[PDB]
């Protein structure tokens, strides 16, 4: 048996340790790169562990790890971006969310729920989050593709959020404004 | 001179940071060091432990400035001073600069309170979380008034 847990990756830069920070101390404090995860047990008393993975690439097999022995005790996924980031710059992040994606399909009956959240919406260049949501389903078809192509020189997954067995929803934030209700409203449901 | 000095956890949490000519700190700076360290750890070459440093183990990279730190064991806390092209006088400051942080951390029992507060249930906030900043606050910033 293991502790029921919420799981908080995605991108370096994006704010996760940022979030873990704001959700314990109800304060927004200096960060820097973190190389190992940041956890929180027993949530507000209500048994759940609050974790924050490394997004590096060269430490991604520590969440990797994590799915493989937990993921029947997992309530849910945050897979956190920077807002800013251009919609046709997004190889390297769907990459990341498509090989989740894989693991939570497969490893659980119903897969695992997943929160997109698009941080950083008090920024001029913040892109909307169904738009966001809509480029990463597009640019993980065409990661799909291509991994493809390379093997004839991901079979539990065109690609669509809609056709998982997990419910997948993409909702702004901003942690430096204190302005993430909705994602707070998503944690209290998983809870 | 020196350039900056920071002390954080392997999670990137900061309990200090501060940028000698007063300038706004720089985050940037810093994340260049820790993200060249994952990509490139430490080995002999990089080794300093001399007269200069107190007898502490330092290591020291040159990320393309120079960042010399010192990894605490009890609890787990980076200690990192960045400074420019390397001659004699400033690898000598420098290395004097961190061991003087260090010892005046360890006078002012800052790690050993970080292990106490985790201990039970008497310093967890409202969340049931214990904070690393919990009640080392007043310790922090005698720390900064020796700066
Ligand atoms: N403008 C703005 N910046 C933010 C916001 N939230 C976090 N940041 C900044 O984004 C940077 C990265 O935040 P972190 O929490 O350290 O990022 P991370 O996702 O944990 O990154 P890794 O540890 O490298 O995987 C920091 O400089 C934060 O201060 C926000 O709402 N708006
Ligand atoms: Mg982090
Ligand atoms: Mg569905």
């Amino acid at each position: 048996s293991y502790q029921p847990s919420i799981i908080i990756a995605g991108p370096q830069n994006s704010g996760k340790t940022s979030l873990l920070t704001l959700l314990t101390t109800d304060s927004v404090r200096p960060t820097v790169v973190s190389q190992e995860p940041l956890s929180a047990a027993d949530y507000d008393g209500s048994g759940v562990t609050l974790v924050d993975f490394p997004g590096h690439v060269k430490l991604r097999y520590k969440l990797s790890d994590y799915l493989k022995t937990r993921a029947k005790f997992v309530k849910g996924l945050i897979f956190m971006v920077d807002s800013t980031v251009d919609p046709k710059k997004l190889t390297t992040t769907a990459e990341f969310l498509v090989d989740i994606l894989s693991i939570t399909e497969s490893s659980c009956e119903n897969g695992i729920d997943i929160l997109i959240a698009c941080n950083k919406s008090e920024l001029f260049t913040a892109r909307p989050p169904s738009k966001i949501k809509d480029a990463l389903e597009s640019e993980i078809q065409k990661v799909i593709e291509r991994r493809k192509k390379s093997l004839n020189e991901l079979d539990v997954l065109g690609f669509k959020f809609a056709n998982l067995e997990a419910s997948v929803v993409a909702f702004e934030g901003s942690i430096n404004k204190r302005k993430i209700s909705q994602w707070r409203e998503w944690i209290d449901e998983k809870l | 001179m020196f350039d900056q000095l920071a002390v954080f956890t392997p999670q990137g949490q900061v309990l200090y940071q501060y940028n000698c000519l007063g300038k706004k700190f720089s985050e940037i700076q810093i994340n260049s060091f820790i993200s060249q360290l994952i990509t490139s750890p430490v080995t002999r070459k990089e080794s300093v432990a001399n007269a200069n440093t107190d007898g502490f183990d330092f290591n020291l990279l040159t990320i393309n400035f120079n960042a010399l730190f010192y990894l605490n064991k009890q609890p787990e806390l980076y200690f990192v001073v960045t400074f420019a092209e390397q001659t004699l006088e400033l690898n000598q400051e420098t290395q004097q600069t961190l061991a003087l942080v260090l010892k005046l951390w360890n006078s002012l029992h800052l790690s050993e309170s970080i292990l106490k507060n985790r201990q039970g249930q008497n310093e967890k906030n409202k969340h049931n979380y214990v904070d690393i900043l919990q009640g080392i606050e007043d310790d922090l910033k005698k720390f900064e008034q020796y700066f």
